[PDB]
């Protein structure tokens, strides 16, 4: 009961994990058990996807969200993004599920029977939240581990099988990225690009060379920073600019992870290179431009001159000019003129969509892709009725992009709220008024009245 | 009518409104078989047209058009990989598969040259790509 | 910008820079040519791009309700970079005593808008649709000029609906928001007939392109043009205003392939 | 002319807000 | 009313012969229609080309007439334009084009029969909903 | 804009009369507070 | 817009304020920082200013 | 679908992804077992 | 246009005004929609149906179909508001 | 246009730098419980 | 054969139920962590051995 | 008839549902450190 009740700790059961702040070994067990939970879900869910996967439909039409990741990494997928084998997915699932047993045993061990505090039996692993050097060493070790993970992706893309390039010549295919871009002006040119329309910040990766080269850069950065933090202590400007408690570190991680959640949501929504449209389905811009393309092809086939056809308002019904002058698909797709997908670039010249290619050389596969991506737009209901809100119940479908984007935007906002809570509490507890205002020395009564 | 019990099934698949059971493969063997007449014709047409597409890519490279040259390799050729896979499996030959892989690697190298705007390497690599494609064509046969 | 330079640029470089709206030109190095029209060979225009660089509107000199004097005025563009017309193509035929170009395709219109001094906005459809241009010779060279008249369609088509749901091909045929005005048996809503009666009226314009550079190797030509047309009428509600555009022109002349299907 | 009335009313509301913020009755503790 | 045989009798051939679909057949047909073609043909319409819907008027006026099970089933394997002069198997899901349309690969003759039965059964269920569009949702 | 004309009087006087009523109630009260001292 | 310039810097002039104003602010902040007791501490935050 | 040798274990894999939710629930029962200390 | 007397021949009656009718109306007449209607709308302005048969460049089978559906076809004065929307009038379903 | 751009950049950088180096100036100590 | 692998996986399933339901009980209950650890660690070893055996026999098909 | 697929899913689900609580009932009976 000691250390596990409100009397001896001051924390209720519903703030129960707040009793783990100064209990290092039990807190380690908490973390390891929760990591076991994460890997358990990964293995169980990807096994569930393998079990429910039918070889007829594509991945995006079946509600599959995890197998697309493995397909992008280059496992069990052939040319055109056709999933030929699903045994590597099974292997990944069983490996994660089995590793979950080990991580769960470790977490339960350290939580229940392991030493409560590691600072007397294992001084190497023990720590104090206020000991800046040890915490920075732990941070640096984890940074080295993250760099090793980035280099693992690099090794997969470069040597072991390679990754799926949807932009590959011919159709999209699994290929070895032999020449990643290591130029700083490109990798950090992405990082300093604007997030608004046309720029996209780091969501605008249009090739796998930039992705793999910048993962090399991230690996180098993380390993160098980890060795920097292992052999260094925070400088005086940093030592006065932060609250050095466990809750403050938690709040910092929370804000960072919330930003990552937002960025990942927009990655799944807008990017179609690290999230190819043949695994995750069309983007919203992709579906809209596909509708415009399908009706352009239909009306051109029926005798219309699409370039010279006038819409109701005087603008192009099929083809118009973007605000910068590029020839683009017309209608309400005008906002989505920044789309670049491997099925529509083939008809794209320096000045936009080439009119000669648009008139004489639209291939049947482009029409098929446009029809498929039109009919499989991200629109859908919570109960998975595909189409607009005013549709009928015949089509059961919500795009994986919608699910991933909505979930990770939700979690990003929630973790911003968590950051605000925990950062405020860290500041208040460090200053020492997180329990209330002292009736003896109230600061406001000492302050001179305003007005 | 006045005492008719509602129908009731207890997690049964028999009823019309039951959701249980598969939708596909329940009523017979599929009509479709791999490499049919029409699909083999389509893949043959794509493979035959790929020669002209490569020739047009070489012409665009000669004129220095970089966007158009890159798009030529993904315009009427986006089905080249699938068509080549399907016809190579019909051939069932190791040398055909080796030439298939060689064409893919040469095409990727040509693209990496075209992004670099290297005219000489672009010309050399489109020539090599065309030669490898014609070698694979003579190998698998029928194109 | 030359056509040889546009081929050099990729779409990523050109996107968002305003170079897509800019009309190309024939280089001075490649000039002094002659695009001769050989007999027993059908020729046609392609890539006829027209970038207007100056927009002027014939505005009344005063806001007097009976003002008849009007002077053209400089205007600034509300719309940005949509003005240029590209891809215009057409057959070259011996319709009359000389050669003539018939406009039959391309982007060939731009629904642009400008603002005059004082803050009044004039929308207009800069177009050469249905042009019947006549070459000033039997051979295109420097100094040759192609000119003729064209029919500008309405800025809004029949399917356009006004803010009260009224259009030409569709919409309400009344001011539904004033049922008491339509209740009257004598006149009803006859006063609002001009605004309710949406009329698609096709106007007239003329263009005079003058080619200052020509090349015989590529068939390309470039020069300047001045065009005169009428502005938006809002399906007959407004009174059209005269629009005088001037700018540069590019184009090419090739041989008919038989697949154009003009 | 109604723009005059609308602007006057909005400006009057903003002025009342200003005077309420900056010319409030100062809070003081009773004895 | 029940799903009587009067609702379940649909024309089979072009001469005028009818066939009574079984409840298993119509259930399988509904599931197959919603899974294989609902994405474009939800509600008896055509999202990609709304000029040509699945309502009985359009099917009857097609060349050949597609208002019967045999004609529909032939369309599912030999699709053609509305006038029956050009083959659109490369742009339409067909069992002969299932490699480029991976939803038609698993369908058998009975599956095509059930899908045609669903198509011909729908208009009997509603006076205007099948192929009516938004106006009758 | 074909707006009403008595609406000007309506708005302006319906704002003015309560406003002067409130101002009078405030000034009266303050005056009384000052007079008490 | 949509060109991809780093921090929107299309003209080189834009960098002069962007780099200098932080540097003047940094110089003013350094006078504050150099006056502080910059030795380490074992606490959640520094109570010495 | 699972590899043939493993399809018999589909009904377990069907309930497999959902255990983490139960873990949270288990916590509450544990705190219900000690009377919410 | 609050009045347009040739509305009945726009696709709602038994007779079709060729000059300013959308392509969709030819779905009503079997065997004319995708192919024949394209050539009908290409050279749209016709003085009469006879000039349509002479000018439309129809093949012999297409002429046979048009001979079948002659009484369902007419050619009135072209309306610019309707000719511009003869292939896509925004009426889908 | 460029003049407005550089003026806005100047203003934005000024206020952002003030925010940055102000919260970096031992903001945690500015509480009533210090000492 | 497939049947033998199914039996092996079912045995692993039952052993995993035993471990999941027994390891917490042995850990928390008094005088059982080291009194009866001989069963716990041997059961973990058997669990992993079953994993490798299932891996190989799965490799055969 | 009850679907065998749904049936086996329900056995698996209910065994899972008694798994965790059975642990807590055990350590309650064995008087372990809750
Ligand atoms: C500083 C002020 C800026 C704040 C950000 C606002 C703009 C965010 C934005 O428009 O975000 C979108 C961008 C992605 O940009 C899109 O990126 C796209 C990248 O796609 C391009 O490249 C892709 C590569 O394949 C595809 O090819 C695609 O077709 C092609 O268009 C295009 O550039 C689009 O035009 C562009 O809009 O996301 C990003 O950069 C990633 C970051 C997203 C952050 C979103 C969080 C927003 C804050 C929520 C606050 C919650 C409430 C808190 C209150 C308490
Ligand atoms: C303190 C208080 C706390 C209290 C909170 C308590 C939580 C209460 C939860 C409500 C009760 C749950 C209802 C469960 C049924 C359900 O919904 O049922 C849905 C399914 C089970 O139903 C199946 O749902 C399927 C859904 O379709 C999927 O499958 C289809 C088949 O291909 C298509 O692929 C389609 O695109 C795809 O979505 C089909 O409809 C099946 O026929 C149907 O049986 O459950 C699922 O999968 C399970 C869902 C797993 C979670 C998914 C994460 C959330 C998704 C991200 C969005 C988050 C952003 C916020 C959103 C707001
Ligand atoms: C990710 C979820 C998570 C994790 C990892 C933890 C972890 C922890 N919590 Mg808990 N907790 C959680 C959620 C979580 N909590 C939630 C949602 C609540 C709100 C109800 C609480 C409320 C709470 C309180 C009130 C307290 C804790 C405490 C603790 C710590 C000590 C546990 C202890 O001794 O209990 C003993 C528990 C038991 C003996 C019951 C048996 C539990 C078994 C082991 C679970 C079975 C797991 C699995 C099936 C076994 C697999 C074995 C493997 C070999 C295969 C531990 C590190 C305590 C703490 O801080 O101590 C300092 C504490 O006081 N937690
Ligand atoms: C966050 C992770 C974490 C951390 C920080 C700790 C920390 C600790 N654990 Mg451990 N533990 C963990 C996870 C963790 N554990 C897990 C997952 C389990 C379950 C298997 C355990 C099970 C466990 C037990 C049973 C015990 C500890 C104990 C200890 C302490 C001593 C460690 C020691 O002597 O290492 C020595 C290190 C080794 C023996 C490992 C050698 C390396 C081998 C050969 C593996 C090589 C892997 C290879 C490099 C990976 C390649 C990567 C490639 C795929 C890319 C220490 C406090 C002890 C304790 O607290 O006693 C009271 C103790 O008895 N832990
Ligand atoms: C998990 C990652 C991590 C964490 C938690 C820390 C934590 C720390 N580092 Mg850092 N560091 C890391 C990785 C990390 N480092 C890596 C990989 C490197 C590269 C080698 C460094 C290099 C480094 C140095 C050289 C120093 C620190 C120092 C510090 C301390 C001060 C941090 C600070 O005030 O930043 C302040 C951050 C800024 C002023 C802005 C960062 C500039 C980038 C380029 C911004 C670019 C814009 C961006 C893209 C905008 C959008 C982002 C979006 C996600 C919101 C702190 C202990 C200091 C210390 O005391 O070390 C002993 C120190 O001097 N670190
Ligand atoms: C209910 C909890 C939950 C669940 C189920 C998921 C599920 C998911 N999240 Mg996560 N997420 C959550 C909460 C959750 N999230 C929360 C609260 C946040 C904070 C807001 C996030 C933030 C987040 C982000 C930022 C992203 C995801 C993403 C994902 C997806 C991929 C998971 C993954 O691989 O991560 C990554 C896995 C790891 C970091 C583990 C280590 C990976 C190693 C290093 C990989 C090695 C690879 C190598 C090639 C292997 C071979 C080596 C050798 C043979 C060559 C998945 C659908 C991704 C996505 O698709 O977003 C759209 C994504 O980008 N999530
Ligand atoms: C990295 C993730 C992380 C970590 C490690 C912690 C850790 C901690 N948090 Mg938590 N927290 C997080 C994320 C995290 N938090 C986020 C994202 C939020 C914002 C929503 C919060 C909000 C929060 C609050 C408000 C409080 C804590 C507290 C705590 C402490 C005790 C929590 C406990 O025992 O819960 C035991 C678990 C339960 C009782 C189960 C509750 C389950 C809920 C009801 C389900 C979710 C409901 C609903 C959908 C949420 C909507 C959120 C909205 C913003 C969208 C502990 C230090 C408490 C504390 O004492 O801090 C010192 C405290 O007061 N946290
Ligand atoms: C937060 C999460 C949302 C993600 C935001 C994306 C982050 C990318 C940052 C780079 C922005 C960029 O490049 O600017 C680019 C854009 C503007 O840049 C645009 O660039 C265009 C071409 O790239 C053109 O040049 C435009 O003229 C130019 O405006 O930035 C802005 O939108 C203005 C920035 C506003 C910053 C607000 C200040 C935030 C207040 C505190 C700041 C935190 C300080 C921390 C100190 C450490
Ligand atoms: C081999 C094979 C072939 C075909 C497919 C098949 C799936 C059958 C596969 C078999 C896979 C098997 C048997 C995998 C085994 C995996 C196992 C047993 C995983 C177990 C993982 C354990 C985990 C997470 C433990 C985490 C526990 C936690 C946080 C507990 C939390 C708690 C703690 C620590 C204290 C307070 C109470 C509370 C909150 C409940
Ligand atoms: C080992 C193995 C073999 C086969 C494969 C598999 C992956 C499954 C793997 C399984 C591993 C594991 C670790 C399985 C364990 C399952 C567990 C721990 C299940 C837990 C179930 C918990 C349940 C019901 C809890 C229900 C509690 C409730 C409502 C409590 C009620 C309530 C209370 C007490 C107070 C508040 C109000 C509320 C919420 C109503
Ligand atoms: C990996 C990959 C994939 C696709 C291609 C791509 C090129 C993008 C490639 C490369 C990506 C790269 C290199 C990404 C790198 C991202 C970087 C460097 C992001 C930077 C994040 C930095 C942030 C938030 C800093 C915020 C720090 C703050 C407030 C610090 C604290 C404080 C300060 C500074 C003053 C006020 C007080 C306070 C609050 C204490």
């Amino acid at each position: 009961v000691a250390g596990r009740d409100i009397e001896s700790t001051g924390f209720a059961w519903w703030s129960g994990n707040s009793r783990l702040i100064n209990v290092s070994g039990k807190l380690l067990g908490a973390h390891v058990a929760h990591a076991g939970l994460m890997v358990f879900w990964c293995g169980a869910m990807t096994l569930f996807e393998v079990a429910h996967y039918i070889p007829e439909k594509p991945l995006y039409e079946q509600g599959l969200i995890l197998l697309p990741h493995l397909a992008v990494l280059g496992w069990g997928v052939g040319p055109g993004g056709e999933i030929i084998d699903i045994y590597p997915y099974f292997v990944v699932g069983v490996l994660h599920l089995i590793s979950s047993a080990v991580l769960g045993f470790g977490g339960v061990y350290h939580s229940l029977i392991g030493p409560d505090t590691l600072e007397e039996s294992f001084p190497a692993f023990g720590y104090d939240w206020r000991d800046k050097n040890k915490i920075t060493t732990i941070l640096g070790i984890h940074l080295i581990v993250l760099g090793i993970g980035a280099f693992l992706l690099v090794i997969k893309a470069m040597y072991v099988g390679g990754i799926y390039d949807t932009w590959a010549p011919g159709g999209g295919d699994v290929r070895i990225i032999d020449s990643p871009t290591l130029n700083p002006g490109v990798i950090f040119g992405y990082v300093l690009k604007s997030p608004w329309g046309g720029d996209g910040w780091i969501v605008s990766v249009n090739n796998m060379e930039d992705l793999v080269g910048g993962h090399i850069w991230i690996g180098i950065i993380c390993i160098v920073g980890g060795f920097w933090h292992i052999f260094t202590k925070p400088f005086a400007w940093a030592r006065r600019a932060y609250v050095w408690s466990g809750e403050a570190y938690l709040s910092y991680s929370l804000v960072a992870v919330s930003l990552m959640g937002f960025i990942a949501s927009q990655y799944s929504w807008y990017n179609n290179t690290a999230y190819p449209s043949e695994f995750y389905g069309p983007t919203g811009p992709e579906a809209s431009q596909s509708q415009a393309f399908t009706f352009l092809v239909r009306d051109q086939r029926l005798g219309a001159n699409v370039s010279s056809a006038q819409g109701p308002t005087g603008l192009g019904k099929y083809l118009m000019r973007s605000p910068s002058g590029e020839i683009i698909l017309g209608g309400e797709t005008q906002r989505f003129w920044d789309l670049r997908a491997p099925w529509i670039e083939p008809l794209r010249g320096p000045n936009g969509l080439d009119l000669n290619k648009i008139k004489n050389d639209i291939q049947p596969w482009q029409e098929r892709r446009a029809a498929e991506y039109m009919t499989h737009a991200p629109l859908g209901s919570l109960n998975s009725v595909g189409g607009v809100a005013t549709e009928i119940n015949s089509v059961n479908y919500v795009s994986p992009r919608s699910w991933l984007t909505c979930a990770h935007f939700f979690l990003g906002f929630a973790f911003y709220i968590g950051h605000l809570w925990h950062a405020g509490r860290a500041r208040a507890a460090a200053a020492g008024f997180e329990k209330g205002i002292n009736r003896e020395n109230e600061p406001t009564l000492s302050l001179r009245p305003i007005d | 009518a006045s005492g008719d019990f509602p129908k009731q099934s207890y997690f049964g698949a028999a009823p019309i409104s039951a959701p249980f059971g598969d939708t596909y493969g329940t009523a017979g063997a599929p009509i479709w078989e791999k490499l049919g007449e029409t699909e083999k014709g389509i893949f043959t047409r794509i493979a035959q047209t790929t020669k002209d597409q490569l020739e047009q890519a070489s012409e665009l490279i000669s004129l220095g058009s970089w966007e158009a040259s890159r798009q030529r390799l993904r315009m009427t050729m986006y089905e080249t990989r699938k068509s080549m896979v399907r016809l190579t499996d019909v051939d069932g030959s190791k040398d055909a598969k080796d030439l298939f892989a060689t064409f893919k690697k040469k095409l990727e190298a040509l693209d990496r040259a075209l992004v670099a705007k290297d005219k000489a390497l672009s010309i050399k690599l489109i020539g090599d790509v065309r030669a490898s494609y014609n070698k694979w064509a003579a190998t698998v046969g029928g194109v | 910008i030359t056509t040889e330079d546009i081929r050099g640029l990729t779409y990523s470089q050109v996107k968002g820079t305003g170079l897509a709206n800019r009309c190309p030109e024939v280089s001075e190095q490649n000039a002094g040519g002659t695009i001769k029209f050989a007999d027993d060979k059908k020729y046609k225009v392609t890539e006829l791009c027209l970038e207007p660089k100056s927009f002027q509107i014939e505005e009344e000199v005063t806001k007097r309700r009976g003002e008849t004097k009007k002077e053209f005025v400089d205007t600034k563009l509300m719309t940005r970079a949509t003005y240029s017309l590209t891809g215009i193509e057409g057959p070259i035929v011996f319709k009359d005593g000389g050669l003539t170009f018939l406009e039959k395709g391309g982007i060939d219109y731009a629904a642009t808008t400008v603002q005059l001094p004082g803050g009044e906005r004039v929308p207009f459809l800069f177009t050469i649709k249905e042009l019947e241009g006549k070459f000033s010779s039997s051979q295109v060279s420097a100094g040759t000029e192609l000119g003729g008249n064209f029919k500008t369609p309405s800025y809004r088509t029949g399917l356009f609906l006004d803010p009260k749901g009224r259009g030409g091909t569709t919409g309400y045929d009344m001011a539904v928001a004033l049922p008491g005005l339509e209740a009257d048996g004598g006149e009803g809503q006859d006063e609002l007939f001009a605004e309710t009666n949406k009329v698609f009226q096709v106007t007239d314009g003329s263009i005079e392109m003058a080619f200052n550079r020509v090349d015989g190797t590529n068939g390309e030509f470039s020069g300047v043009f001045v065009s005169e047309q009428l502005s938006d009428t809002d399906m007959g509600s407004k009174a059209p205003k005269k629009v005088l555009l001037k700018g540069i022109v590019f184009g090419k002349i090739e041989e008919q392939t038989g697949d154009e299907d003009y | 002319m109604e723009t005059l009335v609308y602007v006057f009313l909005l400006a009057g509301t903003l002025g009342v807000i200003f005077f309420a913020v900056f010319f409030r009755d100062p809070p003081r503790i009773a004895k | 009313t029940d799903l009587d045989e009067n609702t379940r009798t649909v024309p089979l051939d072009s001469s005028g012969t009818t066939v009574i679909l079984t409840p298993e057949q119509v259930k399988r047909g509904k599931r197959l229609f919603n899974s294989s073609c609902g994405n474009c043909h939800v509600g008896g319409i055509t999202k990609t080309n709304p000029n040509l819907g699945l309502e009985p008027d359009a099917l009857s006026l097609a060349t050949p007439a597609r208002d019967n099970i045999d004609a529909l089933v032939d369309y599912m394997k030999n699709p053609t334009t509305y006038d029956g002069l050009e083959s659109i198997a490369e742009l339409h899901p067909s069992v002969k084009s299932a490699d480029i349309f991976p939803k038609m690969r698993s369908l058998s003759d009975e599956d095509l029969f059930a899908i045609g039965g669903h198509i011909l059964l729908q208009p009997k269920l509603s006076s205007e909903k099948w192929g009516g569009g938004k106006i009758y949702y | 804009m074909n707006v009403s004309v008595a609406a000007y009087l309506a708005v302006l006087l319906g704002t003015f009369v309560p406003v002067v009523f409130l101002v009078t109630l405030y000034i009266q009260s303050e005056s009384r507070k000052a007079g008490s001292s | 817009e949509g060109t991809g310039e780093a921090l929107g810097i299309d003209d080189t002039r834009l960098i002069v304020p962007v780099i200098l104003i932080p540097v003047i602010t940094f110089i003013l902040y350094a006078g504050f920082a150099s006056e502080q007791d910059n030795e380490d501490f074992f606490d959640t935050y520094d109570q010495r200013r | 679908k699972l590899p043939e040798a493993y399809a018999v274990f589909k009904p377990i894999i069907d309930v497999a992804p959902v255990i983490p939710v139960f873990f949270l629930l288990l916590a509450f029962v544990w705190q219900a077992a000690v009377g919410f200390r | 246009n609050v009045e347009y007397p040739n509305v009945p021949y726009l696709g709602g009656s038994d007779i079709i005004d060729v000059n300013n009718a959308n392509v969709r109306v030819y779905t009503r007449l079997p065997g004319m929609y995708p192919a024949i209607a394209k050539k009908i709308i290409k050279r749209a302005p016709y003085k009469d149906i006879n000039e349509m048969l002479e000018k439309g460049d129809f093949t012999a089978a297409e002429k046979d179909i048009l001979d079948k559906y002659l009484p369902n076809l007419t050619a009135l004065e072209p309306a610019p508001e309707y000719v511009i929307d003869n292939i896509n009038n925004g009426l889908y379903r | 246009m460029f003049t407005l751009k550089i003026v806005v950049y100047t203003t934005v950088t000024f206020f952002v730098s003030l925010f940055t180096f102000g919260f970096l100036s031992n903001d945690a100590s500015r509480n009533p419980n210090r000492k | 054969m497939v049947g033998l692998l199914q039996i092996l996986v079912s045995i692993l399933i039952l052993l995993s139920f035993a471990l999941v339901v027994g390891v917490p009980v042995i850990l928390v209950s008094p005088g059982e962590w080291e009194k009866s650890k001989g069963l716990v660690y041997s059961a973990a070893g058997l669990w992993f051995g079953l994993v490798i055996v299932i891996a190989a026999f799965n490799s055969f098909v | 008839m009850f679907n065998p697929t749904t049936l086996f899913q329900l056995i698996a689900l209910f065994l899972v549902i008694t798994s965790g609580p059975a642990i807590i009932v055990l350590i309650a009976f064995r008087r372990g450190n809750l």
